[PDB]
DNA sequence: GGGGTTTTGGGG
């Protein structure tokens, strides 16, 4: 696996979205160019690019050890996050283009350096890691085995349908509804039954970054 | 006053018009020039092949270049084979090939007129159209057509078939092999036939690539941008790159400006290349033994009555066939989905004695059931359009009328006392129910359910 | 940038 941060994403999905699970041989610091600043700061390990969430008690450390070096301006430019966390979290992915299936892997960063002997070094042109066909498949992988879990011990008994219901059809004419089953704890629409700790941990808007600037 | 490409002016800068056959083109894309660029490599009966010997099946062409400001300007180009036909177009000599500029938004502009009956889009609508002297596509608000260019329209499709026919178009020299994929240092293009479309989810497919080198890979396609994406249809990819960093799946990564190509039903290459390649399955059956399979595996195959038939989406079948008029009118239909659970959890409870004259199954369990042997299973299915709900929709396979008897290859019978197809059921059912296991099956409706029918296992 | 890389960031 040549891509340092699709493993690494791939690791989580597939340790429930537990960090401390994954093999802290990933924990290691990750250097990387930026591809973009705004109106989106997104990162790029040269094959993928992933957008990376600031705390707003991490870039006030970035203003002390590097005065006046403007973070929406890094743009082409690397960087070196020392240390940073993997969350998970619910979204709607067709507000943010950086997730899958209302699911995010979001990169928390709380110390980045910015190296300036870096010029233009990706390999390839950065694809969204979320829009990857392997990744996209190892999330619905996630929500399968998810679904599957909560489907087995919401649906009990072995509730068939008669079959005197579907023999000699003819004079009889049904609703489509019937045939339509709740997987889990109905919430609302949206399937929720996870069993992943979420995560809560208050980011900085890029916006914020801007005007602060 | 349309001039010929090969016989077009060098030196005079007087803006030049032309008609023209499409053999390649890239889908128009945005540059921050805030310009739109699309290329396509176009041919005519003087200008066509390598022009030092027949030997050179490598097609020489002429390439055109349109700009403009707004992305509904330019043409989209499905289908190779058609015509463009070009007005005030500068001509330019770049890197030793006659390279022919146009700025629709200045004063060029363009039309598409269909080399077969129906045009791609007018093709998937089902649309009827007759009417062979109206482009199905062009530049602005009107499009004007004297009866004098009716002759070189007509004339340059006969051309256009009797070239497509003769000569295999794309020559080697425009393409890669897919065993020699890893070895590009960067962008190739590929002729492949589309052995199966997946529906990963809402916006995108996945395409089951084969060419002639024998190799597999698989690509994501949009279905917005590429809707002509058919089973066993022969098609070319015109920028397509190695995705390294894929070690489960073999997978080439798209573009914006990149393009799949489709031929004219008269092309001799996608005629031979439709007959000499078959699926293998292999990767399948590889898949199957691995714990986790990120390829996805329909299990299922249906009769070849169905096989022209439509799917419609679960969501279609459960939330819509009620409402909308045209799924009220039909009774069978054809859907794809994976189950996720199978009732009854006891697969020896599959199996179920029928009564025909009472209309009532029983266990037969303690053999006590005395009715015939039919089959009584109940899938809890999900789909691509369903993935997000909190719903899991009810597909049943009930043999007793006869419908999907033939599914488990294995005949019904008492699972409490044959082993033989115990074994061979219980095996089918931590197949379905796996992960990335797919089911194309055809369904009946009866009083508001669905049967699985003229469906059955091929694993 | 014509064999090219936007944002509409799942036609562009």
């Amino acid at each position: 696996q040549q891509s340092a941060f699709k493993q690494l994403y791939t690791e989580l999905f597939n340790n429930e979205g537990d960090f401390s699970k994954v093999s802290s041989n990933l924990k290691k610091p990750l250097k990387c160019y930026v591809k973009e600043s705004y109106p989106h700061f997104l990162v790029t390990d040269g094959y993928f690019f992933v957008a990376p969430y600031f705390t707003k008690e991490a870039v006030n450390e970035f203003h002390a050890k590097f005065p006046n070096v403007n973070i929406v301006d890094l743009t082409d430019k690397v960087i070196v996050i020392n240390n940073w966390s993997l969350e998970l979290r619910r979204v709607n992915s067709a507000e943010v283009f950086t997730s899958y299936a209302n699911l995010e892997a979001r990169l928390i960063v709380h110390s980045f350096k910015p190296n300036l002997q870096e010029r233009l070094n990706p390999t390839r042109y950065p694809v969204n890691l979320f829009r990857d066909d392997e990744f996209k498949t190892t999330i619905q992988h996630f929500r399968h085995t998810a679904l599957q879990a909560a489907i087995n011990k919401t649906v009990k008994g072995d509730n068939l349908v008669d079959i005197s219901k579907v023999a000699d059809a003819a004079g009889k004419k049904g609703k489509v509804d019937a045939g339509i089953v709740k997987a889990s704890a109905s919430k609302g629409d949206e399937f929720s039954d996870f069993s992943f700790k979420e995560g809560n941990t208050a980011t900085l808007k890029i916006a914020d970054i801007f005007v602060q600037e | 006053e349309y001039v010929e490409l090969a016989k077009a002016s060098l030196t005079s800068a007087q803006p030049q018009h032309f008609y023209a056959v499409v053999i390649d083109a890239t889908f128009p894309y945005k540059t921050n020039q805030e310009r739109y660029i699309c290329s396509l490599k176009i041919v005519d009966p003087t200008l066509y092949l390598k022009q030092q010997k027949g030997a050179g099946d490598a097609s020489d062409y002429a390439t055109l270049v349109l700009y403009a400001k707004r992305f509904e300007d330019l043409p989209i180009i499905h289908r190779a084979g058609d015509i463009i036909r070009v007005h005030r177009a500068t001509l330019r000599l770049y890197n030793g090939q006659r390279q022919f500029n146009a700025n629709v938004f200045y004063s060029s502009s363009w039309a598409l007129f269909s080399t077969d009956k129906r045009s791609v889009t007018q093709e998937i609508n089902n649309q009827d159209a007759v009417s062979d002297t109206t482009p199905f596509s062009f530049s602005s608000k009107h499009a004007t057509i004297e009866k004098n260019e009716i002759s070189i329209l007509q004339n340059l499709r006969k051309w256009a078939n009797q070239y497509f026919s003769s000569y295999s178009v794309i020559s080697s020299d425009m393409y890669t092999a897919l065993n020699k994929a890893q070895a590009q240092k960067g962008d190739f293009d590929v002729v492949a036939k589309i052995l199966q479309v997946h529906e990963l989810d809402e916006y995108t497919n996945e395409l089951k690539l084969k060419d002639a080198s024998g190799q597999v890979f698989y690509t994501l396609s949009l279905k917005l941008k590429f809707p002509h994406v058919r089973t066993g249809e022969v098609v070319r990819i015109r920028s397509a790159t190695y995705d390294e960093t894929s070690t489960q799946k073999k997978v080439l990564i798209l573009s914006h400006y990149s393009n799949i190509i489709t031929f004219i039903q008269s092309s001799k290459l996608a005629k031979e290349l439709r007959a000499k390649i078959q699926d293998d399955h292999s990767v399948e059956v590889a898949s199957l033994k691995k714990n986790v399979s990120l390829n996805a595996v329909v299990l299922t195959e249906v009769d070849k009555k169905h096989a022209a038939l439509p799917s419609t989406s679960l969501q279609d079948l459960f939330h819509h066939a009620d409402s909308d008029k045209e799924l009220q009118a039909q009774d069978t239909f054809r859907t794809q989905f994976y189950v996720t659970k199978i009732e009854p959890s006891d697969v020896k409870e599959w199996v179920k004695g029928y009564d025909r004259k009472t209309k009532k199954s029983s266990s037969l369990k303690g053999a006590s059931g005395k009715g015939d042997n039919i089959f009584q299973v109940q899938f809890l299915v999900k789909d691509a359009s369903t993935q997000l709900n909190n719903n899991t929709y009810r597909v049943l396979l009930y043999t007793q009328d006869g419908l999907g008897a033939n599914f488990f290859n294995v005949k019904a019978d008492n699972l409490h006392k044959n082993a033989d197809a115990r074994k061979k059921l219980e095996d089918s059912a931590e197949l379905l129910t796996k992960f990335n296991s797919y089911v194309d099956a055809v369904v009946e409706r009866r009083n508001g359910f669905y049967l699985i029918k003229d469906t059955k296992l091929i694993y």
